[PDB]
């Protein structure tokens, strides 16, 4: 995220960083249950890559973070490669996560659900904050 | 859902 | 240019119409732009969340997508539309 700021470290609890063999992150996530991730399908998770829960400092060796194993990848069948439409994937873990004061889910709306032009959302993660 | 533990301060 | 620690930022929600602006036929339904105020998503935040504090609790809306190659913080980001997905995730868990 550009011209962001640093979060309160736990805060965003639902948030997961996907990382490959190399232990490189290159996608967020967001737990929804203690079994299931939520991310982008242009992510192109495989099942070779890892699941961390609880991390703020991706640097850091002292924090109690949960590196879960991904029993299987969910791409939506809707999902357009072409377009990045219906950009959706849902990971099942092999082990569900152990919740805690910084691991929790986010909630999910309803299909009928209206979220109004305007209204102030918030967006997280450990993207560029300069390209 | 949806409520932290850790309060997130914007 | 890449972040240790964790990192947020509050944006509004546009409308498809405005963003079909910026965006263009590259907007669909499925999807929901936000940002284009000065802050923006970047390589690496895809697939993590865009979330809307409503009754004490945060839902997510988005799905970070796409957006400007560049980062630009003038134009909007562009999300996977949770609404438009949520069936289908409901569906899976289900089933799984």
């Amino acid at each position: 995220i550009v011209n962001g700021e640093e979060a309160v470290p736990g805060s965003w609890p639902w948030q997961v960083s996907l990382q490959d063999k190399t232990g490189f992150h290159f996608c967020g996530g967001s737990l929804i249950n203690e079994n299931w991730v939520v991310t982008a399908a242009h992510c192109g998770v495989t099942t070779s890559d890892v699941v961390v829960a609880g991390e703020f400092d991706q640097g850091s060796s002292s924090e109690k973070i949960q590196k879960l194993k991904i029993a299987k990848v969910f791409k939506n069948s809707k999902y357009n490669s072409l377009t990045i439409n219906n950009d959706i994937t849902l990971l099942k873990l092999s082990t569900a996560a152990s919740f805690s004061q910084t691991v929790s889910a986010v909630c999910l709306p309803s299909a009928s659900d209206d979220f109004a032009a305007g209204t102030t959302c918030v967006t997280t993660g450990w993207g560029l904050t300069r390209y | 859902c949806g409520v932290p533990a850790i309060q997130p301060v914007l | 240019n890449t972040p240790d620690r964790l990192q947020q930022a509050s944006l509004p929600l546009l409308s498809n119409t405005n963003c079909k602006k910026y965006w263009g036929t590259k907007i669909k339904d499925a999807m929901i732009c936000a940002g284009a105020s000065g802050v923006s998503s970047c390589m690496g935040d895809s697939g993590g969340p865009l979330v809307c504090k409503k009754n004490g609790a945060w839902t997510l809306v988005g799905i970070v997508s796409w957006g400007s190659s560049t980062c630009s913080t003038s134009t909007p980001g562009v999300y996977a539309r949770v609404t438009a997905l949520v069936n289908w995730v409901q569906q899976t868990l289900a089933a799984n």
